[PDB]
């Protein structure tokens, strides 16, 4: 820096601990043993009084680890060995989500023979789901909560509910007050637990679904006691509450714990569900709609497995900055996290200045792309209870920039074993592992060279690799684009930004053979961003047109020339219409088809890709827009060539 | 997380003037002076060379 | 505060010390707004058992009203300080006198006087011409204050004792624009005029007078301008260029104005203050009130503790016998 007083240091283990390399210990002991003290009178020997020095140095280098390790795992940031880490994270009010279970919301169409109104659908209601990898075997599902239905018009019910993965288990115990009640099994999401004490309720403390202002006692506690087996216990209370604390049981009670077995994260597949329902006259009519909400759906979400060590720490210390409340942008990031986490990979919450209130939250699920709903409304509620009262949280989701690879790994036929396929898929996750590690998160770029070094790491036989690249960014509403929106953040390499597909309708009738007629739904269109010019300029065009439908007037006169503005391949009769700006140096796209004044009904479905290729090799990011590649959901752009070599 | 947060600047000089003003030394010297009243001297001293 | 991230630098320069002084004198005048000044005289009480002697000293006064109140108890009479009597001064270094330690020399920026005396007299129809100051020391021979030496180290360091004498330090009125450099080095920059009449009157063995602006701007050629093209640069006035930065006023205490008090034995014990803007007796208390414009008010008629006391001093005996006037010089840097 400038002024030397700013040097300080980061977290630094002082020279007091550190610990021996051996022979340096031999050096310091000899100087302390021979010198300053004795000037040997030793009766052993010339060599023995020497030799015996390191015989007690191995005693030091030993006791300088066995007993010196404690201070390493005593603190947090410097500790290793999970157990100490976790156990020291609860006094920061965290807990590390030992495992997780899949969750969806399905709407059952069923009906009853009794026709009775207000049919119920109790807690368990065992379902089973393949969570498809191919077909064979189910897992399990349980609704776990309540709901209700209503009969309307025709006699049917829509008892839409939500469901967790595992089954349930209930172990009742007599409280001895000397007996640290626990579980022992490798399971039991702490997110969803009940734990009645002989009456009901006992909403505990560490995790609220309500927060039930006041309500005093009846809380309990859940921590760790290392070992993987969760600890339950109760406060210091008396209730002869006395003043403040947990109600405590009284010396003998039936304590009924019920948890969810949570088979594991293997269940992310979801898709087809079956009733498996035996209760009463409910028919279980099926027509089960797994995703009746909104756009594209991955199946279930969550599934957990225990959090890694490098995760906990970062979330362990930051929760001292908060106390069980979110007033700050960095707080929502910690509240959208292992509490509600495993359903969200990254957040970066922010507040827009033009629109007060309304804390905006970008989130990417591990399932990829969009959170759908009711997994969003769920994130909504869990915040607003701990939130800053007037402002309402909202989930916008980030603005996704994917990339189109088209890479070729060029292996050698000699050294393979499983040959193609298995390697075709082995290259997938390695690429996928690159995203998840480096560029999955915000503000981070990626370099295709770094993707290729994980590509070349596939197994052995793959030698060399290479790719073209295109940055794909898909518009939502289309037809317009927002005001000064739709920006790559990178240099666009003009003569790029190529269309997608589109289509047309109308165009009079144009009857065809066979049946009566058609709507002339063929003859598509597509957009091209043309050239650069004196500074930015460059315009853009909507696409190929034959004749007829448009409003020409004086303001259109469709043309860019036979110059660049490359041509779509069809009959198509050219006559490209000018539409919008696209300033190159500061990356901006602008369309507003209303310039040429067509009808939106003449266009097919919106949400069209555009995908210009980048100028520079490395692709940057800003303004809360991720670059993350997820294959399994959208295969549409990934293409790889295995073209081999025979030696 | 819900508020606009704009930054603006203010500057405070704190000019320290008012040091010194120490009045330095004050000096006065008496006079024997001459009015037309005058009257008898007692002897004389100096008065020319 | 301390050790802030941002660190700023502020000179306050010199001129503020002077310009602030000018505003003081710029209203001494006559009227309701012009806050005239009054000096004042002292105590009759023997003040102690050891009173007349060299050792020991009056007790240090106190700014508290408990000390403000005892003056008006122990005070007799107040001479007034006119606007004309107060004057701004400079240490008056002069070349050629043997009495003061260093005859010529006068390192770097210093004020000289000559033509004031037997030794320095030259070209005298003008009396004291000489407030001119030295622009540059002469060539080499400066061994300055530290180790280094050469015409360099004035910049990284202190002041030059040139070690060489000066000769013909008289000078003309000056060169056009920039001023004369008669001898070897010792360039001289001519600073105003100082006619003889004001000299013998308002100068002294120590210091010297500089005119205020509103005089010179009013009248060149008495104090002798129109030689200076740099005048029209920044209006007349120049108390700044001299870097006057100090003000003294004086007062004549004549035992005639205070015939009481001045009797065979008056001991005039300490206490000699200053004050501002007093008021008249008022006759009976209910009335309007007037600013006090008449010289040598008696202690009574002043509305005890009228105005605010701006200064304090204790000089243990003085004398104050009849027919011996008393001249008080007090010097402030404001």
């Amino acid at each position: 820096p400038v002024n030397y007083q700013l040097t300080r240091t980061a977290n630094a283990i002082p020279e007091i601990f550190v610990g021996g390399t051996f022979a340096e210990i031999k050096q310091n002991l000899i100087e302390w043993l021979n010198g300053q003290n004795e000037f040997l009178d030793y009766d052993f020997e010339g060599s023995r009084l020497n030799v015996l020095c390191d015989l007690l140095a191995y005693n030091t280098l030993y006791i300088q680890q066995f007993g010196n390790a404690a201070v390493y795992e005593s603190f947090m940031r410097t500790a290793n060995l999970r157990s100490s880490v976790v156990q020291a994270a609860q006094d920061n009010g965290y807990l590390p989500t030992s495992k997780s279970a899949a969750q969806t919301e399905i709407m059952l169409t069923c009906t009853d023979a009794l026709n009775r109104n207000y049919i119920t659908i109790p807690r368990g209601t065992r379902f089973l789901a393949y969570a498809k990898d191919t077909s064979v075997n189910p897992y399990n599902f349980v609704s776990r909560e309540d709901v209700i239905a209503i009969r309307d018009k025709n006699n049917q019910y829509f008892p839409r509910l939500k469901l967790a993965q595992g089954r349930i288990v209930r172990t009742e115990i007599i409280y001895d007050k000397l007996t640290p009640i626990i579980i022992y099994d490798k399971n039991i999401d702490r997110n969803q637990v009940k734990l009645y004490v002989d009456g009901a309720e006992w909403i505990n403390w560490t995790r609220k679904s309500m927060v039930h202002a006041g309500s005093t006692s009846t809380i309990y506690y859940m921590r760790e006691t290392i070992d993987g087996n969760t600890e339950f216990y109760f406060g210091e209370g008396e209730i002869s509450a006395n003043y403040i604390g947990g109600l405590k049981p009284t010396q003998n009670s039936t304590i009924v714990i019920e948890y969810i077995s949570t088979n594991g994260a293997d269940a992310n597949g979801a898709v087809g569900f079956s009733y498996a329902d035996t209760l009463t006259n409910i028919t279980v009519i099926n027509i089960n709609e797994n995703p009746n909400d909104d756009p594209d759906f991955v199946g279930a979400d969550g599934g957990g497995d225990p959090e890694d060590i490098e995760r906990i720490r970062e979330l362990g210390t930051i929760k001292r900055e908060t106390q069980q409340r979110c007033v700050t942008a960095t707080d929502y990031d910690t509240f959208v996290s292992e509490r509600f986490g495993s359903i969200i990979q990254a957040v970066q919450t922010f507040t827009d200045s033009t629109k007060p209130g309304y804390a905006f939250i970008a989130a990417k699920p591990k399932s990829g792309l969009y959170l759908t709903t009711v997994q969003r409304e769920d994130i909504k509620n869990y915040l607003k209870d701990y939130n800053l009262a007037p402002i309402t949280p909202s989930i916008i989701s980030p603005n996704y920039l994917f990339i189109k690879t088209n890479l070729k790994v060029t292996y050698a036929l000699n050294k393979l074993q499983e040959s193609e396929q298995w390697l075709e898929g082995q290259i997938i996750d390695k690429i996928d592992r690159y995203y998840t590690e480096d560029v999955e998160i915000f503000n981070s770029s990626f370099a295709k060279s770094k993707m290729l070094t994980y590509v070349d790491d596939a197994d052995h036989s793959v030698i060399g690799s290479s790719a073209t690249i295109q940055m794909v960014r898909e518009v939502q509403n289309f037809y317009k684009t927002p005001e000064a929106g739709i920006k790559y953040n990178n240099q666009i390499k003009d003569r790029s930004m190529e269309s997608n597909t589109f289509s047309f309708n109308s165009g009079r009738k144009v009857v065809n053979p066979d049946t009566g007629l058609e709507e002339d739904v063929l003859y598509d269109v597509r957009i091209v961003s043309t050239d650069r010019d004196s500074k930015g300029i460059g315009k853009v065009i909507i696409g190929p047109f034959a004749s007829g439908d448009v409003t020409e007037n004086e303001n259109i006169q469709p043309y860019t020339g036979n110059d660049f503005n490359k041509l779509a391949n069809s009959d198509g009769r050219d006559k490209y219409y000018v539409i919008g700006e696209i300033n190159y140096p500061a990356d901006v796209i602008y369309w507003n088809i209303a310039k040429i004044n067509l009808t939106s009904e003449k266009f097919e479905v919106q949400t069209i890709e555009l995908y210009s290729d980048p100028t520079d090799d490395v692709i940057f990011t800003r303004d809360g827009s991720l670059i993350v590649f997820e294959n399994d959901l959208r295969p549409q752009y990934l293409t790889i060539d295995l073209e081999p070599i025979s030696q | 997380v819900g508020f606009g947060f704009i930054a603006i600047t203010l500057l405070t000089m704190f000019i320290n003037v008012g040091l010194t003003l120490k009045h330095t030394e004050t000096i006065i010297n008496k006079y024997k002076n001459y009015k037309w009243d005058s009257g008898l001297p007692t002897e004389y001293a100096d008065r020319i060379a | 505060m301390n050790d802030s991230s941002v660190i700023y630098r502020a000179i306050v320069t010199s001129k503020f010390r002077t310009e602030k002084m000018l505003n003081f004198y710029n209203s001494i005048g006559s009227g309701p707004d012009k806050n005239t000044i009054f000096i004042t005289f002292g105590r009759s009480e023997p003040w102690s058992s050891n009173e007349n002697e060299v050792g020991f000293a009056p007790p240090y006064p106190t700014d508290s009203v408990l000390g403000v109140t005892d003056m008006w108890t122990h005070m007799m009479g107040t001479v007034k300080v006119l606007p004309s009597m107060l004057d701004a001064v400079i240490p008056r270094r002069d070349w050629g006198d043997t009495r003061y330690p260093d005859p010529y020399t006068f390192r770097i920026n210093d004020i000289v006087v000559c033509n004031s005396a037997p030794y320095n007299a030259t070209e005298s129809g003008a009396g004291w011409l000489v407030y001119r100051c030295l622009d540059v020391p002469d060539t080499g021979m400066c061994s300055i204050a530290s180790l280094t030496d050469k015409d360099e180290c004035l910049k990284l360091g202190g002041k030059w004792t040139p070690s060489a004498r000066s000769m013909t330090p008289p000078e003309g009125r000056g060169d056009a624009e920039g001023t004369i450099e008669p001898g070897d080095g010792y360039v001289w920059e001519y600073l105003f005029e100082i006619p003889p009449d004001v000299s013998i009157n308002r100068c002294t063995n120590e210091y010297i007078v500089v005119p205020w602006p509103e005089e010179l701007k009013e009248d060149p050629t008495r104090w002798g301008y129109e030689d200076n093209l740099t005048w029209q640069q920044d209006d007349f006035g120049l108390i700044y260029r001299v870097k006057a930065n100090t003000i003294r006023f004086k007062a004549y205490l004549d035992s005639v104005y205070f015939p009481e008090a001045a009797l065979p034995g008056n001991k005039g014990f300490r206490q000699i203050s200053i004050i501002t803007n007093p008021l008249e007796a008022k006759a009976h208390p209910n009335d309007p009130n007037v600013k006090a414009e008449k010289d040598y008010y008696d202690p009574e008629d002043l509305m005890r503790h009228s105005g605010e006391m701006i200064y304090m001093e204790n000089r243990p005996p003085i004398i104050m016998a009849m027919d011996q006037t008393e001249e008080i010089n007090i010097l402030f840097t404001f």
